[PDB]
C-alpha cells in the first residue's frame, strides 16, 4: 500500500505542555 | 586534489571524550579540500533532497562538537545508520570548524547515506551570523571563510522523505505553491532577504498567528497551523520536521503533531538549559525520538 | 602558570589568589555573571572570558601587564574599565550591545580591535590607537567612513554587513592590504587613490555597475565581486595591471549569463588561478 507516518508508544505529544520555545 | 579521508576523520574522531573545548588542528588544505569535494557532491545531487527511510533526522548543531559527537554515539556513527542534518552546523564556542567539517567530511565518505541541508547559519554573508566567520579568521584566514561559503552556497535547500515527511530549516513559505520552485533554484546562490529560499532557512511556525504573520526575527514570517494544514493536504505529506528554534525537550509538536521541532544542541548558550534530540524513521516510516540531556 | 577553565559552568571568580605567576587564564563558557577576585592575578597577560553573561567591565584595573583580553558573546553595551590596561595588543568584543566607541583612548600599543557584531552606528574614538594593524568592524550599523586618518599602521579593514553607501576616507591607509566592504551600498569603485599596497579587495553584495579606478593596484591577488550589477566585459580591462591577481569573484553579476563567461573572464586576466569556487590554471 501506501507508507503512513506513525510514532512509537513511547513518544510523548509536548505540544500542550507548556513547553518552552525560543527563537535561538 | 588528493585528500587522507581517514587520517581527517581520525583525529577529529580523536577528541572524542574530551572536555568539551579541545580542538582539532587540520591543516589549511585539509578544510579547503573538504569544501571543494562536498561542494561538487552537492551540486551533483538535487537540490531537493527525496530519501528513504530508514534514517536518523538531526536539528540545529550550533557547533556544539562535543554533542555532535555525542549524537553519533547514540545513533550510530555513519554508515552505521543513514543522516540527514536540518542545518546551523556553526555559531561560535571556537568549536565550529570541527563541527562542519567532520560532517563535510562523512558526507564525502558516505554521500548517499549521509545528507545536509542548509540553515541560515550557513550564510553567505555576516548579516546574522558572526561566530563563525569569526572563527575562521582567528584560527586560520578570512579566505578560508570564503571558501565556506563557496560550499554552502551549493547546499540543498529541502528534502523529501519517502514522499510524506517534508523537511527544511525554517519552514514553510507563502510563496511555495508546487515543488517545482524548490528544484528550479540554482547553485551556487546565497541566501536573500526576501523569498522562498529566505523563508525555507528563516521562517517560524506560531500558534498565536491566523496563517502568515510576522517573523520576531526581522527576516521572513510566521506561520500558523492552518498553514501546516492546508501544506500537507494539497502535497499529499503527513509531516513538516523542521529545525531552528529552541525547544525544552530536543523536540516539539506543532498543529496535533503535522509538525516537529528538532534541536540537536542541549544548553545552548547555557542559560535555556534544553536537552538535544534526534528523530529516527524506520523502514516503515515510524517516528522515534531519542534525547541527549544536557552534560552540563 | 597557565590555567584553562573552558567550559566549567563556574558562576563566580572566586578563589584565584592561589596563583601566583599566572599568566594566561581562560575562563570561557562558564556562565561569569560579574568580573571580581582578579585583582591578586598580577602577573596575568591574558584573560579569555568568551561567552558569558557579564555585562559591564570592571575590576580589571590591577592587570597592567595584561595583553590580550576577550570579552566576547556577553551582555556588554559601554566600552569602560580599560583605561589601565595600557600593554593591550588584542582586544575582543565581539557580539555584544555596544553602541559607541569611547574609552579606549589609552590603549597605544593596540594592535588588533574586534568590534564585530554590535550596534556601532558611527566610527570615531580610535584616533589615538597608532599601533592598529587589523581593524574589525563588521555587522554594525555604520553608515560613512571617517576618522581612520591616524590608522596610519593599519593593513587589514573589515567593514562588511554595514550601511556603507560610498567608499571614501581611505585616503591615509597607506599600508592598507585587505579590505572587505561586502554586503553594503557601495554603487562605485572609488577613493583607492592611494592604497596601492592592496593585495586583497572586496566589495561583492553591494550594487556597483562598472569596475573601474582600480588599475593602479597591481598588487591584486583577490578580487571579490559577485553579487553586484556588472554588465561590460570591457570593464576587465582595469584589472590587467594586477601581473599577481590569482582569484576573481564574479558569479551572480548579468555578467555570468554570457557563456563564453569562464572564456572571457581568463582572456582579460590571464593571471587568474580560481575563477569563484572553482580553480582555472593548475
Ligand atoms: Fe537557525
Amino acid at each position: 500500500p501506501e507508507k503512513k507516518v506513525e510514532w512509537t508508544s513511547d513518544t510523548v505529544d509536548n505540544e500542550h505542555m507548556g513547553r518552552r520555545s525560543s527563537k535561538c | 586534489g588528493s585528500l587522507n579521508l581517514d587520517s581527517i576523520i581520525g583525529r577529529l574522531l580523536e577528541v572524542q571524550g574530551s572536555r568539551p573545548g579541545k580542538n582539532v588542528q587540520l591543516t589549511e588544505n585539509e578544510i579547503r579540500g573538504l569544501c571543494l569535494k562536498s561542494r561538487e557532491i552537492f551540486l551533483s545531487q538535487p537540490i531537493l533532497l527525496e530519501l528513504e527511510a530508514p534514517l536518523k533526522i538531526c536539528g540545529d548543531i550550533h557547533g556544539q562538537y562535543y554533542d555532535l559527537l555525542r549524537l553519533f554515539e547514540y545513533g550510530g556513527f555513519p554508515p552505521e545508520s543513514n543522516y540527514l542534518f536540518l542545518g546551523d552546523y556553526v555559531d561560535r564556542g571556537k568549536q565550529s570548524l570541527e563541527t562542519i567539517c567532520l560532517l563535510l567530511a562523512y558526507k564525502i565518505k558516505y554521500p548517499e547515506n549521509f545528507f545536509l541541508l542548509r540553515g541560515n547559519h550557513e550564510c553567505a554573508s555576516i548579516n546574522r551570523i558572526y561566530g563563525f566567520y569569526d572563527e575562521c579568521k582567528r584560527r586560520y584566514n578570512i579566505k578560508l571563510w570564503k571558501t565556506f561559503t563557496d560550499c554552502f552556497n551549493c547546499l540543498p535547500i529541502a528534502a523529501i522523505v519517502d514522499e510524506k515527511i517534508f523537511c527544511c530549516h525554517g519552514g514553510l513559505s507563502p510563496d511555495l505553491q508546487s515543488m517545482e520552485q524548490i528544484r528550479r533554484i540554482m547553485r551556487p546562490t546565497d541566501v536573500p532577504d526576501q523569498g522562498l529560499l529566505c523563508d525555507l532557512l528563516w521562517s517560524d511556525p506560531d500558534k498565536d498567528v491566523q496563517g502568515w504573520g510576522e517573523n520576531d526575527r526581522g527576516v521572513s514570517f510566521t506561520f500558523g497551523a492552518e498553514v501546516v494544514a492546508k501544506f500537507l493536504h494539497k502535497h499529499d505529506l503527513d509531516l513538516i520536521c523542521r529545525a531552528h528554534q529552541v525547544v525544552e525537550d530536543g523536540y516539539e509538536f506543532f498543529a496535533k503533531r503535522q509538525l516537529v521541532t528538532l534541536f540537536s544542541a542541549p544548553n545552548y548558550c547555557g542559560e535555556f538549559d534544553n536537552a538535544g534530540a534526534m528523530m529516527s524513521v524506520d523502514e516503515t516510516l515510524m517516528c522515534s525520538f531519542q534525547i541527549l540531556k544536557p552534560a552540563d | 602558570e597557565d590555567v584553562d577553565l573552558n567550559h566549567y559552568r563556574i558562576g563566580k571568580i572566586e578563589g584565584f589568589e592561589v596563583l601566583k605567576k599566572v599568566k594566561t587564564l581562560c575562563l570561557r563558557q562558564n556562565l561569569i555573571k560579574c568580573i571580581e577576585n582578579l585583582e591578586e592575578l598580577q602577573s596575568l597577560r591574558e584573560l579569555d572570558l568568551y561567552d558569558n553573561q557579564i555585562k559591564k567591565i570592571e575590576n580589571l584595573e590591577a592587570l597592567t601587564e595584561l595583553e590580550i583580553l576577550d570579552i566576547s558573546f556577553n551582555l556588554l553595551r559601554n566600552i569602560e574599565g580599560v583605561d589601565k590596561l595600557t600593554r593591550l595588543k588584542k582586544l575582543f568584543l565581539v557580539n555584544n550591545k555596544i553602541s559607541k566607541i569611547e574609552n579606549l583612548s589609552n590603549l597605544h600599543q593596540l594592535q588588533m580591535l574586534e568590534l564585530g557584531s554590535n550596534r556601532i552606528r558611527a566610527i570615531e574614538n580610535i584616533d589615538t590607537l597608532t599601533n592598529l594593524e587589523s581593524l574589525f568592524l563588521g555587522k554594525n550599523k555604520i553608515t560613512k567612513l571617517q576618522n581612520l586618518d591616524a590608522l596610519t599602521n593599519l593593513t587589514v579593514l573589515s567593514m562588511q554587513s554595514n550601511r556603507l553607501t560610498k567608499i571614501e576616507g581611505l585616503q591615509n591607509l597607506v599600508n592598507l592590504r585587505e579590505l572587505y566592504l561586502s554586503h553594503n551600498g557601495i554603487e562605485v569603485i572609488e577613493g583607492l587613490e592611494n592604497n596601492n599596497k592592496l593585495t586583497m579587495l572586496d566589495i561583492a553584495s553591494n550594487r556597483i555597475k562598472k569596475i573601474e579606478n582600480i588599475s593602479h593596484l597591481t598588487e591584486l591577488q583577490e578580487f571579490w565581486m559577485n553579487d553586484n550589477l556588472l554588465e561590460s566585459w570591457s570593464d576587465l580591462d582595469e584589472l590587467k595591471g594586477a601581473r599577481s591577481l590569482e582569484t576573481v569573484y564574479l558569479e551572480r553579476n548579468p555578467l555570468q549569463k554570457d557563456p563564453q563567461y569562464r572564456r572571457k573572464v581568463m582572456l582579460a586576466l590571464p593571471s587568474v588561478r580560481q575563477i569563484d569556487a572553482t580553480f582555472v590554471r593548475f
